């Protein structure tokens, strides 16, 4: 989260929080229900929005669904939505401690030699968290879309 | 490094004297932008991977010597994947650190970690300077092309890039 | 840190006597063998990273080791297995020509069980993935080589045990 | 300069002396000969 | 020998081993039948290798045996010749090792230490094993002279 | 042969042309002997073809 | 000299490890840890072992150990081999 | 503009290894003539020599035909060869070597299957000509770092070239199209030798060194993130570190043979004082 | 600046001794070789603009370095070029007929990689020059000849670097 | 430009700007409409005043094109016009400048070295940029012929 | 860092080509001494002690630069020059199989002279020390391959020079 980033860096040097940094802590704190009330509606647009990834994924990349392909065949597939799954509960997770790590401790740290290992084209994969991102857009306003926006292209720079 | 903010506090510390209106309009003026200059960075995030894609391509159709062997002259040019990998690295940094140097509204940290060195490593390597910083400013009207109906967006954009357009230079004038 | 013809020379030399009848017997053994293992190593460090991804493909890819609270759950620990993996073929590769395991219990096999239970890594799973990548091991080099670097593989599984 | 080379200007001296030569063909005297260029032309850089 | 360093020169370098080193492991165990004859004609010619050894050594250094050297009398002539039965034995190991890696650790590594403790003079049993090398390389024919020669000046070389 | 024989004047000599084999060319320089054009330059060859004619 | 000089907060030196450690320390820890490296995944070096066992100074034991928790290790076991315990003069 | 500089050493960074080279380095950054294991090494590859270049000459010699007999598979609309400009540097001449293309004006069949399924097969001029100045011209590449990898000693040179160079091209280039055209070269370059002869299986294992690994991940760039504010962080593909000499390291590990024990020591001593004082 | 019978003179003189068999058995060998020396700067002589033509047209006639950003670009920096290999080859035949290169680090090469370093010259491309230079010269005088010039070009190239 | 040079003037002087100084940098960026308007003709008119810059050279010119001309050749032909680009680029900048200051230290200062060192005939090139001339002040009224064809007669002037 | 063939291809390769008849040439004329070489490396690390030996004694060894005040005069001045000369007679091993004086200026003679003449050694003693040793590695290799290794010797003199 924020708060362990600020409790980290400010443990390296052998001194408590500054001034700055306490902003930095007592800022995030008190937007903290909007991230509260924004996952909840993250979470019951789930099956909402997965299946609106595999629309554009596929329609864009029938490379791999064809026979031959990675994602060819039915439980290829079927764990095809459930890395959506995991992806977008990983986004949830950032959007609510509001930074980067839950989406780099798990997911970004070390997923090109996961895929690579795996046979999942790792630019396919791009396209597929850029998929995701393009399907949120849809079940959500304005808003509160562009506070989630850099969460998602994050992924994509550390994809690359 | 320092900011618009910490360079100009930096301005009336060596005087020694309190911040007059003259300086607080100087970080006003920061302050009003400083909203426009996010979405900015925030568009290079989202363009990162595709703007360096297209400055390649851009930047080979004109130099197809970039992309040949190089002649005698054992010159450090995108000639092979190796050359061509590291060579694509370079406009990441660009791209990069003059994506910070907006957000700071100064080139402060554009000169002590970028220029800094920067004639000195390309010399060493023999690395096309010419088109090093052509490369540079085809990013410039790429990034541009996006915000380009209005034009205070613009002069935002240009100051990283043309810092090291004009420091990059052996002086002709 | 011994091949055959060092741990041959070294019994032979720590009694203080010659190289005998019976100790130019076992060189003579090894030298035989010495055209095997060359092709063995040579299509092992060919099919590297077809080898790992065939082991854990095989072995502990849809086990809820991979799934969340398994294992091997996120990426980096993803990514520690197959380069985990890769020192077992690597090392077994390096047996398989010294013809002498005196390699792997000096750099793989000492502090190695006593590392796992403190990361808390599954021995039992880790045992049936080199099981499991032994077996595609002598489905390239053969049977007698893939006896030969099967040999160390279980040396590793053992110990490791 | 040592006795010994100077005797190579000799010429140049009481040429000088007799009120023959200005001051600046006195200068460019001196500096154009091969005593000078021996010492601060020859064992030197180009440049310095 | 020259499989194990190999190994782990190519082992440090996190690294596989090259053509350079697998077409001489290649070239080494093909050399293996003729690196045995070798060691063979010096295993059961100790008895005139080292005491025809020890013959031009006290010829050339009859200090060392002469009332007041090292090896006097009855006693340290027998030790005297112990060594370079020694060392006779570690050059059976170098031929069939292919390098003087079992020399280098044996008889090698820290000898100067030994026999100053000793009080014996090491240019002195550097002269034995000179001595040693005449007499082997005389049992063997010119291309095989060239090798079993070349571990012994090897030992002359570390041996001062 | 040399074929040196007689009358060996020195003025007037004409034109024509021959080409006659290289040699030593049988030695080892490792840069060649340099020319511009390329990338960089497609444009203007192309476009001196214009002229060349004239 | 040694770690204590008059150095804290606000002095010229950057705030760091101050270690209670005498004029050429002779006390000396026998520790125990692992410490995985977290970050090789994106460096890619080589691997080497991160389970050591070895005899760490008490002049910079508080280093080491303040150190072995700032990249996640674990300590396993620490003890004082070479030193006395409340011993005004002598640790030298 | 910069106030200062601190020089810039001509410095000439590594593009391969061969097997006459890595070798002399390997003694020479442990600080030792070679020995005679060394030796051994250094002696014959010599020793593989002319055979290593006569694999050259008869692959260099037809380069064309090597180069048009995949051409004629993986690309409709007639010849297509003509944008083939074996000189890439524009330069008049040193020296060259013969290659001597078709002479009158696909012809005998019998073994010829390249498209393993319903493989899309680049049409022409639908593809276009810029594009086509590159397809023969990497045709023609791997044809030359292969007559690069046989004269020097190793495979190297290709794997640093050829690591991540499908991705690169993955967008403008059916990746399927270079496998197929890869693996024409082999079943061209098997025409020159008699079989079951030692060249044989040379050069066969130097192209499938090259397709193979041509169809595989690309390395991920290594990442250097510094430990405090005033550094900055840095980028490298993998790609480059892994040609060259590669520099090693020293490992102590009790309970090594006390050679190579000593070997790491006495490396110790020329890293902190810069010279091995216990020898000297 | 000192020749090859000023050093041999310097070296027999700074140990107050006469000149022995030694001292003059490398002056013979000098005097040897005098003959080939002027006919090398005879040639040289002539074929001074030649030389330098073929060099740069042959090195970096034509690489980004003559381009605009290059460091060539300009008139006066391209004509800078000429005149600065002038020196490479004019100095280098003065080391090839006094038969020691103390005349070049003496007014050349002292000062000069911390010049380059200032103006920004690149060191790389310059050396480049001065060898396809050196691969001239060798074609004039010869090839023993272009051994003698092409020794103090490397020495040139070997302090400039 | 006129605006660095009367600063550098009257730099050198110790001194400020004269009225006949600061009348002139008033009077020039007044000027400074009508400047940009003259570049943008030849801008985009380098393709005739190039091309056709180069029609009048060769045939005023046939000995550097013929067989032997420095010009020779499909090769040099084209960099036979390359130069013509330099030069003709070089007018715009003194055009916009206000001064020959940019043709000064860029084509002009050390020319004669280049083109003597590199064989063409620095007569020869004189001769091609008249032909420019006569091409881009056909392109002008009269008020700006006076001009465009004013800096190429200084090149021509220098050049020789 | 290049040898023969490095500096074969590298050519052949900065123009872009392939290896045309002439490269192939000079890499057939490597070939043909690759045995000369290695036999050459052979003996000089068998006798690396005995020719420093051989050379100091024959060169600097009574001259009063080993006298008080001399250049050589302390133990650690003493032992630093065997140590130094050592690396002569090491890398020019290197140049002589490698085939090509690249290794030399890359590690040797970048910053040597300008080095020396920060600890005030005397170069003229230096070179003499290493002709002496040019002499006697042409009695243990033989004439022709002598002729190799001395090639790089004087490489190491002119530069140092
Ligand atoms: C009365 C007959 C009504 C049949 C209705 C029907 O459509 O029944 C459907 C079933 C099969 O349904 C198919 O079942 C499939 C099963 O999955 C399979 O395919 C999956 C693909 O995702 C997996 O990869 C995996 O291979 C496997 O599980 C898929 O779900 C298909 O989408 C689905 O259409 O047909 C059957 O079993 C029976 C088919 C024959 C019925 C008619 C017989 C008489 C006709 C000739 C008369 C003379
Ligand atoms: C929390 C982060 C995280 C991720 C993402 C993860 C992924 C993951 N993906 C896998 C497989 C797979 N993944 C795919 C994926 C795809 N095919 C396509 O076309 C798509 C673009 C893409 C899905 C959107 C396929 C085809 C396989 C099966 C490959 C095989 O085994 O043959 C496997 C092997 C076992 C399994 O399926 O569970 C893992 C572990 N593990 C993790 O811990
Ligand atoms: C943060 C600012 C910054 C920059 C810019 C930077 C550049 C940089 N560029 C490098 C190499 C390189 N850069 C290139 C680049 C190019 N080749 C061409 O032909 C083109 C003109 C150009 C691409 C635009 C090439 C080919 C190399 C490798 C040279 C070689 O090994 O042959 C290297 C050496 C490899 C390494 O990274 O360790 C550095 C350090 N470092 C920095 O810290
Ligand atoms: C050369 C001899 C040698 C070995 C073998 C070795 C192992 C070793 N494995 C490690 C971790 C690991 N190893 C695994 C492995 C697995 N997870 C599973 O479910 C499987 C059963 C298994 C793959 C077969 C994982 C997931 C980690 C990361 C643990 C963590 O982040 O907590 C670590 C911690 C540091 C790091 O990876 O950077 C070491 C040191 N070190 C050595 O020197
Ligand atoms: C395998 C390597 C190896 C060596 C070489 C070795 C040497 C060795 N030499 C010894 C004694 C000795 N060595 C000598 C040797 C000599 N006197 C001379 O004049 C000659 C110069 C020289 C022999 C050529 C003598 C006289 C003693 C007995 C010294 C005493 O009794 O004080 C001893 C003590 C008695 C014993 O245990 O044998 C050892 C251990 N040990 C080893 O493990
Ligand atoms: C951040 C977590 C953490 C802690 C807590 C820590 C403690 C720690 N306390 C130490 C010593 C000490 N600690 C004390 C403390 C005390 N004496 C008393 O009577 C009191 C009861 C108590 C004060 C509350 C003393 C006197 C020493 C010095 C012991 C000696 O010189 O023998 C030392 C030895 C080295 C040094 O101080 O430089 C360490 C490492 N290290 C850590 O990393
Ligand atoms: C010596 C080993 C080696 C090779 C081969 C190599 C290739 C290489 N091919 C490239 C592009 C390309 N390569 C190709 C085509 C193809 N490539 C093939 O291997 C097929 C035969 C064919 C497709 C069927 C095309 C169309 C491009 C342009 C792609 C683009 O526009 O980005 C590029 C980017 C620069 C360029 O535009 O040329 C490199 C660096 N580099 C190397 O170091
Ligand atoms: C901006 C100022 C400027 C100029 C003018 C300039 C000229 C210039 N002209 C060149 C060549 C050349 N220039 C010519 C020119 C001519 N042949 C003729 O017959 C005509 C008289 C004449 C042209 C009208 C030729 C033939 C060459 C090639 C010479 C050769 O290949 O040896 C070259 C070497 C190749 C290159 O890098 O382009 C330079 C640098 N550089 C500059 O920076
Ligand atoms: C591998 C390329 C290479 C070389 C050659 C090299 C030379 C080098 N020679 C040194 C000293 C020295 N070198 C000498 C040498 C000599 N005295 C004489 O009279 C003779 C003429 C000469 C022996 C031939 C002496 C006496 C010193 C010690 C100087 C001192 O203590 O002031 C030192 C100072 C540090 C040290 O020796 O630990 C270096 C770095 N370094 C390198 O990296």
């Amino acid at each position: 989260s924020l708060v362990t980033q600020v409790i980290l860096s400010a443990d390296d040097e052998l001194r408590y929080p500054t001034a700055g940094e306490l902003e930095t802590i007592s800022s995030y704190l008190k937007t903290g229900e909007y991230r509260i009330r924004l996952i909840s509606i993250l979470q019951g647009k789930e099956q909402e929005i997965i299946r609106l990834a595999s629309k554009k994924i596929f329609q864009l990349h029938p490379e791999y669904i064809a026979p031959g392909g990675n994602a060819s065949g039915a439980r290829q597939r079927a764990l095809c939505l459930r890395d959506y799954g995991w992806y977008l509960r990983l986004i949830t997770y950032a959007i609510l401690a509001g930074d980067k790590e839950p989406l780099e401790k798990i997911g970004i740290i070390g997923v090109r030699e996961m895929y690579n290992s795996l046979g999942v084209p790792i630019i396919g994969m791009i396209d597929a968290i850029k998929c995701l991102k393009e399907a949120t857009v849809e079940v959500i306003s304005q808003e509160e879309e562009d506070f989630v926006a850099p969460y998602y292209d994050y992924i994509i720079q550390g994809m690359s | 490094m320092q900011d618009i903010i910490t360079s100009v506090i930096n301005q009336y510390d060596l005087s020694g004297r309190y911040l007059d209106i003259k300086g607080i309009n100087q970080i006003n003026n920061y302050f009003d932008t400083g909203l426009k200059r996010l979405m900015i960075a925030k568009l290079i995030n989202k363009e990162a991977t595709n703007l360096i894609k297209e400055a390649s391509e851009l930047l080979f159709i004109e130099q197809p010597e970039l992309l040949r062997p190089c002649g005698n002259a054992f010159i450090g040019n995108a000639y092979t994947t190796r050359r061509y990998a590291a060579c694509i690295r370079d406009i990441e940094y660009y791209l990069r650190y003059s994506a910070y140097s907006i957000i700071a509204g100064n080139n402060s940290i554009l000169d002590e970690r970028v220029l800094d060195g920067l004639k000195e490593t390309y010399n060493s390597l023999l690395v096309p300077i010419g088109p090093t910083i052509r490369v540079i400013q085809l990013l410039k009207e790429i990034i541009q092309k996006k915000f380009s109906t209005e034009n205070i967006e613009n002069a935002i954009i240009a100051e990283p890039f043309d810092y090291l357009a004009i420091n990059l230079s052996d002086k002709n004038l | 840190m011994q091949d055959a013809i060092t741990s041959v020379i070294n019994a032979a030399d720590v009694q203080g006597k010659y190289l005998d009848a019976n100790s130019v017997e076992k060189l003579r053994g090894y030298f035989q063998t010495g055209e095997l293992r060359v092709r063995a190593a040579a299509t092992i460090a060919a099919n590297a990273a077809t080898i790992i991804k065939e082991a854990v493909a095989k072995s502990l890819l849809y086990s809820d080791i991979t799934r969340p609270g398994g294992n091997m759950y996120t990426t980096r620990r993803y990514a520690a297995c197959i380069r985990d993996l890769d020192y077992y073929l690597r090392y077994a590769t390096y047996g398989m020509l010294a013809g002498d395991p005196s390699i792997l219990d000096e750099r793989v096999l000492n502090g190695l069980k006593e590392t796992y239970n403190s990361l808390g890594v599954p021995i039992g799973a880790t045992i049936q993935a080199i099981q499991a990548m032994k077996e595609v091991t002598g489905s390239l080099v053969g049977s007698d080589a893939g006896k030969e670097m099967g040999l160390y593989f279980d040396y590793i599984c053992s110990g490791l045990s | 300069i040592y006795q010994n080379e100077r005797i190579g200007l000799k010429g140049i001296d009481n040429k000088f002396l007799d009120n023959n030569l200005s001051v600046k063909e006195l200068i460019r005297s001196l500096a154009i000969s091969d005593t000078f260029r021996s010492l601060y032309w020859t064992p030197l850089y180009v440049c310095k | 020998s020259i499989v194990t360093k190999s190994i782990v020169n190519a082992d440090a370098e996190a690294r596989y081993l090259s053509p350079g080193e697998l077409d001489r492991i290649k070239s080494f165990v093909l050399s293996g039948q003729r690196r045995l004859r070798i060691a063979q004609t010096l295993t059961e010619n100790r008895e005139r290798i080292v005491k025809q050894g020890g013959q031009q050594l006290f010829q050339r250094r009859p200090d060392v045996v002469s009332p007041g050297g090292n090896a006097y009398g009855e006693e340290m002539t027998a030790t005297c010749l112990r060594d370079l039965d020694y060392y006779l034995r570690l050059v059976t190991y170098g031929i069939i090792a292919g390098d003087v890696t079992p020399i280098e650790e044996i008889g090698l590594v820290g000898v100067k230490e030994m026999y100053s403790a000793l009080g014996t003079p090491i240019s002195g049993v550097a002269e034995g094993i000179r001595c040693m090398k005449d007499v082997a390389c005389s049992l063997l024919s010119g291309e095989d002279a060239a090798e079993v020669g070349f571990y012994f000046d090897y030992t002359l070389a570390a041996m001062q | 042969a040399a074929v040196g024989n007689k009358s060996n004047v020195d003025a007037p000599s004409f034109k024509g042309s021959n080409m006659e084999l290289a040699d030593s060319g049988a030695d080892y320089k490792a840069f060649p002997k340099r020319r511009m054009p390329g990338a960089n330059m497609q444009g203007f060859l192309d476009m001196a073809k214009g002229m060349k004619p004239k | 000299a040694y770690d204590m000089d008059g150095t804290g907060a606000g002095s010229l030196e950057p705030r760091g490890i101050k270690s209670s450690a005498v004029e050429k320390d002779s006390r000396c820890f026998k520790v125990t840890f692992v410490l995985p490296s977290q970050s090789r995944l994106y460096t890619f070096r080589e691997l080497q072992n991160v389970y050591t066992t070895k005899m760490v100074p008490f002049s910079s034991w508080y280093a080491e150990q303040q150190r072995i928790q700032k990249m996640g290790g674990k300590i396993l076991k620490v003890e004082l081999v070479a030193g006395g315990q409340m011993r005004s003069v002598g640790n030298q | 503009v910069t106030k200062a500089s601190g020089g810039s050493p001509v410095v000439k960074p590594q593009l391969y290894k061969t097997a006459s080279m890595l070798t002399i380095a390997q003694a020479e950054q442990q600080d030792r003539f070679l020995e005679l294991g060394e030796l051994n090494q250094l002696v014959s590859f010599l020793n593989t020599g002319n055979i290593r270049l006569e694999i050259a000459d008869l692959l260099t010699k037809n380069a064309n035909i090597i180069v048009a007999r995949a051409a004629d598979r993986i690309f409709v609309g007639g010849s297509a060869i003509s944008y083939l400009e074996r000189p890439q540097a524009s330069i008049i001449e040193a020296n060259s070597a013969d290659i001597a293309s078709i002479r009158q004006m696909t012809s005998v069949f019998q073994g010829n299957n390249a498209t393993p399924t319903g493989f899309k097969p680049i049409s022409v001029v639908r593809y276009g000509p810029s594009r086509m100045k590159k397809s023969l011209r990497d045709l023609d590449w791997f044809l030359r770092y292969l007559t690069y990898a046989i004269v020097a000693s190793d495979p190297n040179i290709l794997f640093v070239n050829i690591r991540g160079l499908r991705e690169i091209i993955e967008n403008a280039c059916s990746s399927a199209a270079t496998i197929v055209a890869l693996k024409e070269m082999k079943k061209t370059s098997l025409s020159l030798f008699p079989e079951n002869s030692i060249q044989k299986e040379i050069i066969e294992e130097y192209f499938n060194v090259v397709v193979d690994e041509f169809i595989n991940p690309a390395l991920t760039d290594t990442i250097r993130k510094r430990t405090s504010n005033d550094l900055q962080g840095l980028r490298l593909p993998q790609i480059y570190a892994k040609a060259g000499i590669s520099r090693q390291k020293f490992v102590m590990k009790p309970g090594l043979s006390t050679d190579e024990k000593q070997s790491v020591i006495s490396a110790c001593y020329r890293q902190v004082f810069e010279r091995d004082i216990s020898k000297a």
